[PDB]
């Protein structure tokens, strides 16, 4: 005889190949793809700031100014980043204590409530 | 009363400036956002910005330069950070209309570009990118070839065309060559970006890269005013071409060594600004093209290239360095501190998540080459078809494999939009079918239908292969010639296929001989399975001498001990046992039989 004759073991190389993955043919395509994506492309006009400076004293205005005198009740929907590892802790500071942001900007935040988590979504159905 | 007077008098400008502050504060907060509370705070700050911009846009009669600035910034913030693409379109639409009654030509096109590129991108729908192509052709027709804006809208078009790459491959490519010709006169930086995009698109579709395009590609890193981030990309893309062709990358590794030394400390901006004409720039956000990120990905590239020589304690580069790129990429992800928007911070994090998932993919691939099972299971990657491929391979080399399940896995992959994955799937299906035909017992009518399945399979495999870049890949070329032979001669198959005439026969036999002679003594990558199958075919078909036949059958029998392939090592062993008997080598017959005896033990249990 010869060892393994009369067993199930594949004796021809084509029969044995059906149990051997072609492991020298290695996929490489997804390699090029993680580089080929310039994160952003954009056209921009080179031009002077069209909006004049205000008097520096007016930056000391102490009272809240109402931005939005109507519209957010069509509330805006925001993009919740796919793949974000998000945690739940209130250990962080309040919004009007965040840097930075000047003092009129902090005052205009007073009274407004936060964006609801419901308004921050990965996607819509429309 | 001066305060009250300033308040009402400079209200518009003041709110426009508050808006910028909320946005600065959001950019500061973005990379530290780690909780739901912080996510809400972040979008409360950008909401505050948008009310601000809207307050200026909706509530005042603006000059045209004021309207341009505020409207484009509003649209940009809404498209990037909100789901309000309709709102953005409305605002851009209003500006488009005002701009027609003015001589402000460049501004008008800038808005059109936002409607034709940025808006269909924000809609996340390929079908939206295809209707774009009609509006860009209209614009292009009206403009001269020397016009910067003709180049940009033509690039809008190539992007619209890139959606639906079915026979679309021909058009996109003609379109890039036309754009490259238009832009080769113009700004050298814009030409570099278009060139890089084309070679990337070719790599993505795995189609052959014309020599002249690679010459142009390499010329980008010449001793030139090309932005350094595009020179790097050009070098990375050159490496990838050699890696897709399974070529030696020694020289390209030195070019990297020159580039990293010649250009050190370059500090380093993540954005390239190209001036395409007086008054307008194109801005490329490229946060991977810097010293640390390229040293890291170059290591991954280097790993994939040597992956197959993981059996050898000399070029087992992949084993030493994949755990390093895995660690580095998780560090780069955690230490990310860029001052940009949250979606842009998560976009950079997602690339490091992809690097790590490819790392894990290639680690598993290496483990399956050297053993039957991977210690710890096969990892779930974000690449779902790479999962199916890993499931298939490990199932195929199991002790008692289920070949009807292996078949279904490899068939799913023959329907993949990845052309490389398709090829891999068809190649494996073919080997399964050939093994069915070889072991058939059904008589003339059964043998005949399986024969016909095998030739169908073989043709599907050949058509896929001949229309890809891998024709210039010698690992693939040698193995297509081997797969041809194993179905067509009687030791290898039990029912070989016979054809008329063929000229196919002289094709692949020339090839097999060409590879076998040059790789016995441009020579192939040194993948064990590939040289095993080459030497076994060659030793059986092409060698006359009995002592040389013994050299080869002994070499092939020992190969099967250097990595996991018991079935191959077995058939090399019975070949060697018969060669050692005809050669009347009586000691060697003794030990081969002894090895073989323990071999069948392990395989049968």
């Amino acid at each position: 005889t010869f060892p393994g004759e009369d067993t199930r073991i594949p004796k021809r190389i084509s029969e044995a190949l059906s149990h051997q993955p072609l492991n020298h043919l290695v996929p490489k395509r997804e390699l090029s793809r993680l580089l080929s994506k310039p994160v952003q492309i954009s056209v921009q006009l080179e031009s002077e700031d069209a909006f004049e400076e205000v008097p520096e004293e007016l930056w000391q205005y102490p009272h809240p100014i109402d931005l939005d005198p109507l519209r957010l009740e069509q509330p805006l929907r925001f993009r919740r980043p796919r793949g974000a590892r998000l945690d739940y802790r209130e250990d962080s500071s309040e919004i009007a204590d965040l840097p930075g942001m000047g003092q009129l900007a902090r005052a205009c935040l007073s009274g407004t409530q936060l964006v609801d988590s419901a308004a921050i979504v990965e996607s819509i159905e429309s | 009363m001066v305060m009250a007077v300033n308040l009402h008098k400079h209200q518009k400008n003041l709110v426009y400036r508050l808006s910028q502050q909320y946005l600065a504060a959001a950019r500061d907060l973005a990379a530290d956002v780690r909780s739901e509370k912080q996510l809400q705070q972040y979008y409360t700050l950008v909401r505050q910005c948008v009310h601000g911009l809207r307050y200026v846009k909706d509530g005042f009669q603006l000059t045209v330069e004021e309207d341009i600035q505020v409207t484009l910034q509003l649209a940009r913030v809404l498209l990037e950070e909100t789901h309000e693409v309709e709102l953005a379109e409305q605002y851009l639409g209003s500006l488009r209309t005002r701009l027609r009654t003015t001589p402000l030509t460049d501004a008008r096109h800038a808005v059109e570009f936002q409607l034709l590129y940025d808006v269909p991108l924000a809609k996340e729908d390929r079908a939206e990118l295809r209707q774009v192509v009609r509006h860009t052709t209209g614009l292009l027709e009206e403009l001269a070839d020397s016009d910067a804006w003709a180049w940009l809208f033509r690039y809008c078009r190539i992007i619209g065309l890139e959606a639906g790459g079915a026979r679309s491959n021909s058009a996109v490519l003609q379109e890039y060559l036309k754009l490259l010709q238009l832009v080769s006169a113009g700004p050298v930086g814009l030409h570099a970006f278009v060139l890089c995009s084309c070679v990337a698109f070719i790599l993505d579709r795995v189609v052959e890269l014309d020599r002249s395009l690679l010459t142009q590609l390499r010329a980008l890193r010449k001793a030139t005013a090309i932005p350094l981030q595009l020179q790097m990309w050009s070098l990375l893309l050159d490496l990838l071409v050699a890696i897709q062709l399974d070529e030696n990358i020694m020289d390209l590794l030195t070019d990297f060594k020159d580039f990293f030394s010649t250009h050190k400390d370059a500090d380093g901006d993540d954005t390239v600004v190209l001036s395409i004409k007086e008054g307008v720039n194109v801005r490329l956000f490229v946060p991977l093209f810097n010293y640390h990120d390229c040293k890291n990905i170059l290591l991954l590239f280097q790993s994939v290239s040597y992956l197959t020589t993981c059996y050898s304690k000399s070029s087992n580069f992949s084993t030493k360095f994949l755990p390093k790129v895995l660690k580095t990429s998780q560090e780069l992800k955690e230490t990310l501190q860029k001052r940009t928007s949250l979606v842009h911070v998560q976009s950079i994090r997602n690339i490091y998540d992809k690097v790590v998932d490819l790392c894990r993919f290639y680690q598993t691939w290496e483990s399956l080459i050297l053993s039957e099972r991977v210690e710890g299971g096969i990892p779930r990657l974000q690449y779902s078809e790479y999962n199916i491929l890993l499931e298939a391979i490990s199932s195929q080399q199991a002790q008692q494999a289920d070949l009807s399940h292996v078949g279904r896995l490899y068939s799913t992959l023959t329907k993949s939009k990845d052309p490389e994955l398709r090829l891999i799937g068809i190649a494996h299906l073919y080997t399964l079918i050939v093994a069915e035909l070889s072991s058939c017992s059904e008589g003339p009518e059964g043998i005949s239908e399986l024969t016909q399945k095998t030739t169908d399979a073989w043709e599907q495999l050949q058509h896929a292969y001949l229309s890809s870049s891998l024709v210039q890949n010698n690992v693939w070329k040698c193995s297509v010639a081997i797969l041809w032979a194993i179905s067509r001669f009687e030791p290898f198959s039990g029912h070989p296929i016979h054809s008329s005439s063929n000229d196919q026969q002289t094709l692949y036999m020339q090839q097999l001989n060409e590879f076998f002679t040059d790789n016995a003594l441009f020579k192939l990558k040194k993948s064990l399975l590939l040289h095993f199958l080459l030497n076994y075919l060659g030793g059986t078909m092409l060698v006359s001498d009995v002592q040389k036949r013994c050299d080869i059958s002994s070499s092939c029998f020992q190969m099967g001990k250097q990595q996991y392939m018991p079935g191959m090592r077995y058939v090399a062993g019975i070949w060697h046992l018969m060669n050692s008997t005809v050669a009347m080598k009586t000691k060697e017959v003794a030990i081969t039989r002894a090895k073989l005896e323990g071999l069948v033990d392990k395989m049968l249990n």
